[PDB]
């Protein structure tokens, strides 16, 4: 008995200390979100073709945003909690191999398998995707993010330069950490219950 | 009874109200509800678009 | 229109706040006051003790 | 009368370690409701079509209840007095087979 | 608890809504949005030429 | 976020200190007094040897 | 059964929770659970990094 | 802007400073405080002597 209560209060401890790094990460992506918003409002007005031209004025563009995506790059890379790197793809879903998911087994209760798996993902490279990005979609659009002088060819009609498909997966992409972003705070539920469960039976 | 009071639940119902006043206190201070994920992730994944 | 509902998803109606804040906060100091009656128990076990 | 004596205080003790584990139980219980409360918001307002659509700003709150329902799913397994698992079908009321109750 | 109060998010967003109002102050004595070329990039990069 | 689990590692919920230092408190009253009736037992030894 | 009484072990409950007392006494006057390196040497080695 | 970093360095966010003095004055009155039961450990030492 005096096992489980004092493993059932460090397994207390234990869920409490895993909502602080979700905080963490989802901070991070709160950041990502702020950011995503700015891209897609510069997407909109370098797609207001007719009057946003001279096309090296979507040059300039170009370069602001190439610099909010490098910052998601940033936000990807040096989110660390205790020094530990979350967003990248070390923490992948579910590859081909699951063998390699390498999932944030928390552990939550005083005994065996009474744990918690959680999986994370984006980086720059987190545009619309399958089982990858895509090639000249998909990826990009959150890397490159066409308007250098790619819009003034071509409206809507062509699927990797057009208005439609690359402001489409910016909404993708805000879909996306969105979703994932949107995990993490039910996960935070999960975690709070759980610590309410864990003062009940403790006492 | 000495060695261990029974008035833990005392110390649960302060951990959880304490810890109720705190999500009052970041939820007014930035007037937003979904200042913090773990509140509702349907209003932010919603109210994100 | 938007900004309207988005607001009443979010943004918070800050009196109801505001009362669940004191309310929760006197559940708080009700709640160590019943600390200071409750540790207070077994001294009187102490007092048939002596 | 001795034996009764000893064995009746025993039998006190025996009814208190029950009372502590229903109460554990009970607590699972309770979390488990507060989930399903969640879970019946989220329907009422999934249920608010017209406004409530995109159909993939559905899917973010599926994706929600799925994981409130596992949250179930672990409170049903994980809940243990003394490691003995309590909510799970071990102590299911009367199946066919009453032999296994 | 005691030696790291909670509220510490309080001093976030007094540092995040303090710090706002006052680019609102510069924003507003100048009448510009692009007084600080740290609000919009592209409104600078169209409105020199 | 760090300064919470720190915080949780380290900074102590004094509540519940307290409650063990009143508790732990008693009990070494309590064993004190049990010297002020073990030392007794002799005395009477001295009794039926007087 | 004189010349040495049998309540030595109240020596040693008294010598245990007085030096238990004293461990709250310096514990609490601080906050810290890890105000003397002997409570739990791991806290002590994630809580520094 | 040098006033500004000037400013970062040395002049201080007296919100953050004055929850570090209240913080610091309470663990100065839970030491004081912490005597008023550490100094009345040897009394009962003189109960069982008396």
């Amino acid at each position: 008995m005096r096992g489980q209560i004092r493993g059932l209060e460090m397994a207390s401890k234990n869920s409490q200390d895993g909502i602080s790094l979700i905080q963490t990460a989802e901070g991070a992506l709160t950041e990502t979100h702020a950011i995503l918003q700015r891209v897609r409002e510069l997407v909109v007005q370098a797609g207001n073709t007719g009057t946003q031209d001279k096309a090296t004025d979507l040059q300039s563009i170009q370069d602001e945003i190439s610099a909010l995506t490098d910052e998601i790059d940033g936000i990807s890379n040096r989110t660390e909690f205790n020094g530990k790197k979350l967003l990248d793809g070390t923490y992948k879903v579910d590859t081909a191999t699951p063998a390699n998911q390498k999932n944030l087994v928390f552990q939550i209760g005083a005994n065996a398998t009474q744990q918690i798996s959680v999986n994370i993902e984006d980086m720059g490279a987190d545009a619309l995707g399958i089982k990858e990005a895509d090639g000249s979609i998909a990826a990009l659009h959150s890397v490159n993010d066409l308007d250098v002088t790619k819009f003034a060819d071509n409206a809507a009609d062509c699927a990797d330069i057009g208005f439609d498909a690359q402001l489409k997966v910016v909404d993708e992409a805000i879909y996306q950490v969105s979703s994932q972003r949107a995990k993490l705070g039910a996960v935070q539920n999960r975690l709070e219950h759980t610590i309410n469960n864990l003062s009940a039976s403790g006492e | 009874i000495n060695h261990n009071i029974a008035a833990l639940n005392t110390l649960n119902r302060l951990s959880s109200n304490n810890s109720a006043s705190q999500k009052n206190m970041e939820k007014l201070s930035s007037g937003l509800r979904i200042n913090r994920a773990g509140d509702d992730a349907a209003g932010l994944a919603i109210s994100e678009k | 229109n938007l900004t309207a509902a988005e607001s009443r998803i979010r943004d918070v109606d800050m009196a109801k706040e505001m009362s669940e804040f004191t309310k929760n906060n006197i559940l708080s100091q009700a709640s160590q006051a019943m600390l200071a009656q409750a540790n207070q128990q077994p001294q009187n076990v102490l007092q048939l003790l002596r």
